[PDB]
C-alpha cells in the first residue's frame, strides 16, 4: 500500500 | 545557537524556491498588476472558461474545473515530496513514517500555499496564466460550489499575515514534522525535528517582522485552522465519490485519502 507516495519518496 | 538555526531557514528557502514552480513572490507581482507579463486570461463563466481552453491544460463543467483541480494536486503533492526529502532528517525517518506524514500533511501545505496564489476575488491558475474567480467557483451547481469557498475564506484570513516565501518555507516544514499524525511508529525523532523547525520558525519571524509582535503565535494558531479544513474538505469529497459516478479519483489522491479522517 501507498505504492506511488512510496516510489516518490523512494526516488 | 541563533547561527544554526538561520542556516537551517535558509536551507530551506533554497530548497521551497527549487521545489515550488509558482512562489508567493511572483503570485503577488502578478496579482498587483507589478509584473511586466502578460495578464492571466480571467475565467469568470462558462464561456470565458471556454476561450481559456488554450492557456490552461486538462465530461460537464462542475466536474471538468474538478477534475484540473485533480490534475494540479497530484503535481503539488509531487512538489510537496520533493521538498519534504530536503527536510534535514526526514529521509533519515522510518519510510512508514515518511510516508504517514505526507499522507496528512499535503492538503494542508496544499492549503497553505494555495493561499499565496489567492485574493477575495480569485485564484490564480496554469502558473499563473489564468485567473479564475471566486463567484464562477461558488456558482457551481452542488457540490462543487462549496468546494473552493472554504479556501478562500481561509486564505483571506491567512493573507492578512503577509508571510512572504522565506516565513512559508520553514513554516511548511513545521506542519510536515506534525508528531501527532496518526500512525506514526516513531514519534520522538520527528518531534526532535519539528522542535528545531519551529525555533527557527520563531526566529525568522522575528527578524523578518520585528515590527510584528507574536505572528509566530498567530500562526500556530492557524495549523488548527488548516487541520478543519482539511477534515471539512475529505468529507466533501467523500460525499463527490458517492453521489458521482462519470469521474474516477487519481489513484495518488486515492492513497492519500482512503483512511484519513
Ligand atoms: C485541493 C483543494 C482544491 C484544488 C486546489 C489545487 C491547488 C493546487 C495549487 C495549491 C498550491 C500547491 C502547493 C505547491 O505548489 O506545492
Amino acid at each position: 500500500r501507498h505504492k506511488i507516495l512510496h516510489r516518490l519518496l523512494q526516488e | 545557537e541563533s547561527a544554526d538555526l538561520r542556516a537551517l531557514a535558509k536551507h530551506l528557502y533554497d530548497s521551497y524556491i527549487k521545489s515550488f514552480p509558482l512562489t508567493k513572490a511572483k503570485a503577488r507581482a502578478i496579482l498587483t498588476g507589478k509584473t511586466t507579463d502578460k495578464s492571466p486570461f480571467v475565467i469568470y463563466d462558462m464561456n470565458s472558461l471556454m476561450m481559456g481552453e488554450d492557456k490552461i491544460k486538462f465530461k460537464e463543467v462542475a466536474i471538468r474545473i474538478f477534475q484540473g483541480c485533480q490534475f494540479r494536486s497530484v503535481e503539488a503533492v509531487q512538489e510537496i515530496t520533493e521538498y519534504a526529502k530536503s527536510i534535514p532528517g526526514f529521509v533519515n525517518l522510518d519510510l512508514n513514517d515518511q510516508v504517514t506524514l505526507l499522507k496528512y500533511g499535503v492538503h494542508e501545505i496544499i492549503y497553505t500555499m494555495l493561499a499565496s496564489l489567492m485574493n477575495k476575488d480569485g485564484v490564480l491558475i496554469s502558473e499563473g496564466q489564468g485567473f479564475m474567480t471566486r463567484e464562477f467557483l461558488k456558482s457551481l451547481r452542488k457540490p462543487f460550489g462549496d468546494f473552493m469557498e472554504p479556501k478562500f475564506e481561509f486564505a483571506v484570513k491567512f493573507n492578512a499575515l503577509e508571510l512572504d516565501d522565506s516565513d512559508l518555507a520553514i513554516f511548511i516544514a513545521v506542519i510536515i514534522l506534525s508528531g501527532d499524525r496518526p500512525g506514526l511508529l516513531n514519534v520522538k525523532p520527528i518531534e526532535d525535528i519539528q522542535d528545531n523547525l519551529l525555533q527557527a520558525l520563531e526566529l525568522q519571524l522575528k527578524l523578518n517582522h520585528p515590527e510584528s509582535s507574536q505572528l509566530f503565535a498567530k500562526l500556530l494558531q492557524k495549523m488548527t485552522d488548516l487541520r478543519q479544513i482539511v477534515t471539512e474538505h475529505v468529507q466533501l469529497l467523500q460525499v463527490i465519490k458517492k453521489t458521482e459516478t462519470d469521474m474516477s479519483l487519481h489513484p495518488l489522491l486515492q492513497e492519500i485519502y482512503k483512511d484519513l479522517y
